């Protein structure tokens, strides 16, 4: 099939040096001109730099200055350097490519990677008819979904997105349905190697 | 280029024996499909030709105007000037009153002499050749190819032409002027790529047996050349007499 | 330097029903615009580009329409494939090319009403000195709940998840986050609740545990 | 690489036609600060081909880098400089504070202010006069009240200020109802002899064994035909060798 | 003898709207039946015939429907090239054709206000009895404004202008004139104006010296 | 290119006789009916009459008996000829063509002239943040219309259509935007081949 790559999104300390790669196939990649679009959590698109058939660059008004878009005739590889990142930066980047025409439209979409620049780090997070649940505290960026009595229960259950806490950590809440007329809310933190969980019995 | 074969080309050529008309100064003249110019004068005479569709105030077009040892060429939007010449006080132009929107200024290195002019490309055609004459005035009794110098990008679509004659500020200036429509010559080639001598196929019977049998030699014989067949010239409506008068002339 | 205003951030429309969503410029751009559209569990996808011309493997139900300042995505008949996020935009300034704020495709029924529920966490949390207290609405069709905190009759960030695909309604869930000492120095707090179809919930009274 | 940059109250606008305009060279003379184009493709400009490119070149304030643009409104928009609501164009600015080095300043720079803002696209105001500020007339020059002529630009601060001076080269692509002459580069490939190739001599595609021939071509010639209307010979540009073309065996 | 009952003078939509100009006649008349468009400042041009043809030229947007007795004009998507005035004519007797009393398509945008001036006219008619008072109404949306003369709390006709093409607004101007020696009659002449929009504009009145 | 040509069309003494021309160009005129449609200042248009092929003509009931319609298979020249005419009939007439078919469609249409009756004849103008303008009586028909700052201010500039006089006159308003935290109107009369003048404050 036709699919574009992406790898190198990843957490990293304000100012540091970060390189993302975007890998293409199913077309000719040395014809068709790439562009990099981010969107920060919340917000739209953002376009914020892009490379021509001819090498020539292109960059945004706050991008210019500190971005660095490479892009290789062989090997599919598409690679863009970053350097001075600072907590604005933190968006989801997807890589696109440029149709044909004589004006810019992305045709092809990548995976989309994200990218978070932050000094923080990860911690362990604190777990704490009716309708109730438990409330998460000091969490971090996670891969897997909360559950509730390791997702046996088939009774209402609801996970809410994640808040931004001061020292960059976060904090989640779940609800669930328990009978009124006593189940385990399962946090399993894969960033943190460790499980912890908690009760809401009546 | 091609070997010494006879090829039948059909494009803007002006047709033998023709009836060119011949011009002497002390207006401008029409631009149908492509004008001969020829003149046997003096290089101080004749330095130049303006073209245009109607070359009052718009319709932006320009054409050649001659240095003494170079050549100027300039499309710009040109308020004309009627009856234009080139003074001498030191070389001068006197057209050129408002020059706007100007395009593609060209400029390159410059007996009887020739000329053809086409534009029904898209582009402007200029062919020349310079060859010694000897009668007095008369156009030479002979065979010369014109050799294409020129080739302008010129996009713009022309529908009059004037020459321009070089006046030392203040019978003369003669110059022919033939029409080129569309004919179809056969063309010898000679084995340098040169053409020799041409015939004119729509002239008379001889060269349209000339044309079909692609050689100008003809073997004594009886040759099939063309069809004949009259045309309708009239046309006739026939059909039965009015009958029965429709009697509603008798219910009011 | 190029700016886009599109439609409001959120349309409600059923099944088959017709939404023009509007897009203008801040000048005059011709036809140099194209539609995107982006669900929030994948990546983009275009739809139109050029304005006038749609992106193959696209249902003909989308359709572009405007040019110049206003542009306007109208679809014929919306299908459960159709709702999600989309974007404008303009190509006529290549390299500060500039994006829509979004536009949201939601299903449209009944106005529900939040369950409102408030319930105290453990002890774990009263243990340090940065307790919390959670205010829950669930199940309620619109979205623009606006929930804040009151301190004896501090304010900190709600979170609201995704539209339900058989309830079609939202759930959100906002938290009472005090500071140091500031979970033993106040004792009563209150939930401010504002939403249609109840009777003006500005003050829900809770207890410290 | 002028180094004698004019005032933006009189632009020298230079035209370009019937060359190559090497787009890779643009990018490669200095850091631009304002790198916008428009509706040509920068990435796709080296592939396109236009009959006449014209350039535009002057000086403005740092703050008037964003004022050249269709969508614009300001002084030197209204007054000086004005693009077309379609623009095809790009328009590149880069810092002049180290060209323009003088404490004194005011010199060579002059600007527009007044008369007739919203000035047509392209059109050169370069006629001095006085505005009619007042009933009289003032006898066209100076006077009581009439103090409205064109005014000078203070570049005097020195690397102290950050509305320091920039040079803006405009870049006017246009393409008329004419054969376009200033299109991109073609390259060109080493010649191959006695071998079936794929050749394409300036736009004559073939295939067939390339040899050198014994025939001469006029100096106008660039292509070789036979009987049959075969293509038998070249004139092999970049070398002007004649070829001649046999059909692969 | 046949006449044609359309739509209301006035249909107000904005760009990209379904509008639906509705036709009757007298009685059924078959699909005899032809439109015409009529921007104001031009001659007309016809759109279609025989209520079931297209003419060419005309783009897809437009659709006619039905016949005998009731017609409908059907336009799809409204652009800027659309908003005109039209018109239904009847065919089924050809010697006495008839027309539609016919049908404005205006820009749909925001109520605005008209603001309502009053001034007195230069000194030159003054000199004379044949003096005037005028009344100025400036940019307001709606149409339905109408401007009467109260004197002391010579009526003449008043005029309106054309929908701007930015502002979508209308402006109304009204005059008051008197014969000779007239002038001097009365002290204050009011401005009585209604419109959708605004409200109590009769207080604006002249206050002679 | 195609279209009508008209001529003919101005002011007249009532019960004078007029006639109108219409010049056709671009198809065969000998082939297609014509048609002529009025169209009153504010109202609809109405059919007035009409000529067929085989030069049958045909006219409306409060038409029929003063008009008379004429048209020539050469020249593409159309005719109509009027008399008795009343204040009730001023109106813009149409040059207008019938298409091919079976019924009666005006598939194109002439540039339309204007026909006033009235016994009046042309008289001088003259000039009768705040918001103020210059007034016009006694007017007449007019091409060109009234201006400012001798026609260099037009953001702030606005017109009003004229309004009809007992004694067959005019009456046009005209307002402008004056700056009052001194524009000179112009009103231009061509029939009357005279301009005034004047200023105006706040
Ligand atoms: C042929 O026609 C061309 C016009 O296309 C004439 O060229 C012009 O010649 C004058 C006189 O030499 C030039 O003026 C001089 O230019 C030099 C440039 O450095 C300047 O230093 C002098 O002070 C003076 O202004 C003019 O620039 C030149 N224009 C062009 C476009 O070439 C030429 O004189 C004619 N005759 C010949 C024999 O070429
Ligand atoms: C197009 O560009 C090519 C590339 O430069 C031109 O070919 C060059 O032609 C010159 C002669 O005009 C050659 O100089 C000669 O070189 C030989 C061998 O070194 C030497 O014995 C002679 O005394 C003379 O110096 C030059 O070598 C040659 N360059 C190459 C790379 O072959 C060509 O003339 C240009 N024009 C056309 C119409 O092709
Ligand atoms: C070439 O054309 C000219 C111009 O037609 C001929 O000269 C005479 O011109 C007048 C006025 O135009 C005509 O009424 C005469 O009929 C023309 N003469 C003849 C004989 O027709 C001139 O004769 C033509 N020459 C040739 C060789 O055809
Ligand atoms: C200068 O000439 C160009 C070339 O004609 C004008 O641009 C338009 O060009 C197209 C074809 O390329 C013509 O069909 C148009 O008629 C041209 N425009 C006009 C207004 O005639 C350009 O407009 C010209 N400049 C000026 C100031 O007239
Ligand atoms: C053809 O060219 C050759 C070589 O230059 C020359 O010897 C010969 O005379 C030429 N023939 C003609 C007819 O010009």
């Amino acid at each position: 099939e036709v699919q574009l790559a992406e790898s190198g999104g990843g957490l990293v300390q304000p100012g540091g040096s970060l390189r993302l790669s975007c890998a293409a196939s199913g077309f000719t990649f040395s014809t068709y001109d790439m562009h990099w679009v981010r969107q920060v959590t919340g917000n739209g698109l953002e376009w914020v730099s892009t490379i021509g058939t001819g090498g020539d660059t292109y960059y945004s008004d706050s991008v210019k200055g500190r971005f660095t878009v490479s892009r290789e005739n062989a090997k599919n590889a598409l690679f863009l350097q970053i350097n001075g990142l600072r907590a604005g930066d933190t968006a989801v980047y997807y890589c696109a490519r440029g149709g044909s025409g004589q004006f810019w439209y992305f045709d092809l979409w990548g995976r989309g990677t994200l990218v978070t620049v932050s000094s923080a780090s990860t911690k362990g997070p604190s777990v704490f008819t009716a309708a109730l649940g438990c409330l998460v505290k000091d969490y971090f960026p996670e891969p897997v979904t909360v559950s509730w009595n390791s997702g046996a229960l088939t009774s209402g259950v609801h996970t809410f997105p994640a808040v931004l806490q001061s020292s960059g950590l976060y904090s989640l809440s779940s609800v669930v349905t328990v009978p009124s007329s006593t189940y385990i809310c399962n946090v399993n933190h894969k960033p943190s190697n460790t499980k912890v969980d908690k009760r809401v019995e009546p | 280029f091609r070997s010494s074969v006879l090829h039948s080309t059909h494009d803007l050529f002006l047709p033998f024996f023709s009836n060119v008309t011949w011009f002497h100064a002390i207006p401008a003249l029409p631009f149908n499909d492509g004008v001969y110019f020829a003149s046997t004068e003096k290089s101080n005479i004749i330095r130049g030709w303006i073209f245009g569709t109607t070359l009052d105030s718009k319709t932006q077009s320009l054409l050649i105007v001659n240095n003494a040892t170079n050549v100027v060429i300039k499309v710009c939007e040109f308020q004309f000037c009627n009856d234009p010449f080139l003074d001498v006080y030191e070389s001068e132009f006197r057209v050129y009153s408002s020059a706007n929107n100007c395009t593609f200024e060209y400029v390159s290195q410059p007996n009887l002499r020739e000329f053809v002019f086409k534009n029904i490309d898209g582009y402007f055609k200029i062919y020349s050749k310079h060859t010694p004459i000897n009668l007095e005035r008369d156009l030479p009794q002979g065979f010369s190819a014109l050799e294409p110098l020129v080739d302008l990008p010129i996009g713009i679509n022309i529908t009059r032409f004037q020459t321009l004659l070089a006046l030392h500020r203040s019978g003369a200036a003669a110059y022919y002027v033939g029409y080129l429509q569309p004919r179809t010559f056969l063309l010898k080639y000679n084995e340098n790529g040169t053409i020799t001598d041409a015939v004119d196929c729509a002239l008379d019977p001889l060269s349209e047996t000339k044309c079909t049998l692609k050689s100008f030699t003809v073997e004594k014989g009886i040759y099939q050349t063309s069809n004949f067949r009259v045309q309708p010239t009239e046309s006739i409506v026939r059909f039965p007499n009015i009958t029965n008068l429709c009697p509603f002339h008798e219910v009011f | 330097d190029i700016q886009m205003t599109q439609s409001p951030s959120s349309l409600s429309a059923s099944l088959g029903d017709r939404v023009t969503i509007t897009c203008r410029a801040s000048q005059t751009i011709g036809r140099f615009l194209n539609w995107y559209q982006q669900k929030p569990g994948k990546a983009p996808k275009l739809l139109i580009y050029g304005a006038s011309s749609l992106q193959i493997g696209v249902p003909s139900r989308f359709s572009g329409s405007g040019s110049g300042t206003d542009f306007t995505l109208t679809i014929s008949s919306l299908q459960p494939e159709d709702f999600a996020t989309y974007y404008c935009q303009q190509s006529y300034s290549m390299p500060p090319v500039t994006f829509g704020q979004g536009t949201r495709l939601e299903i449209k029924r009944t106005v529900a009403a939040p369950s409102v529920f408030i319930f105290p966490p453990s002890d774990e949390q009263l243990k340090s000195g940065t307790a919390s207290v959670v205010c829950l609405l669930n199940n309620f069709y619109p979205r623009e709940a606006k929930v804040q905190w009151k301190v004896d009759n501090g304010n900190s960030q709600e979170s609201v998840t995704e539209q339900d695909s058989k309830d079609s309604t939202y759930s959100l869930s906002s938290t009472l986050t005090l500071s140091k000492a500031d979970y033993e120095k106040h004792k009563v707090y209150a939930c401010e609740v504002t939403h249609q179809g109840l009777s003006s919930p500005v003050t829900k009274s809770f207890n410290r545990g | 690489n002028a180094t004698t940059f004019a005032s933006v109250y009189a632009w020298n606008r230079k035209r370009i036609s019937n060359c190559v305009a090497d787009y890779s060279v643009i990018y490669n003379f200095a850091p631009f600060f304002a790198f916008k184009c428009y509706g040509v493709s920068p990435t796709k400009l080296n592939d396109l081909c236009f009959t006449n490119v014209y350039a535009d070149s002057f000086v403005i304030r740092g703050n008037e880098v964003s004022q050249i643009a269709p969508g614009q409104t300001g002084n030197i928009a209204d007054y000086n400089y004005k693009l077309p609501d379609d623009f095809t164009g790009c328009v590149i600015a880069w810092n002049s504070n180290k060209l323009d080095s003088k404490p004194s300043g005011n010199y060579n720079y002059l600007y527009r202010l007044l008369r007739k803002s919203k000035l047509k696209p392209f059109e050169r105001d370069i006629s001095t006069e006085i505005y009619q500020a007042g009933n009289k007339p003032c006898n066209g020059v100076a006077g009581p009240n009439c103090y409205s002529p064109l005014q000078s630009y203070g570049f005097r601060p020195t690397y102290g200020v950050g509305h320091q001076p920039y040079r803006v080269v405009v870049l006017s692509f246009e393409l008329l109802h004419a054969p376009a002459t200033v299109c991109g580069p073609k390259k060109s490939t080493n010649l191959v002899k006695n071998k079936c190739v794929n050749f394409n001599f300036n736009g004559l595609t073939g295939t067939g064994v390339l040899t050198e021939s014994n025939k001469k071509f006029l100096p106008f010639q660039q292509f070789g035909r036979d009987i049959a209307d075969t293509t038998d010979a070249v004139r092999d540009p970049q070398t002007l060798e004649i070829l001649d073309i046999t059909p692969c065996s």
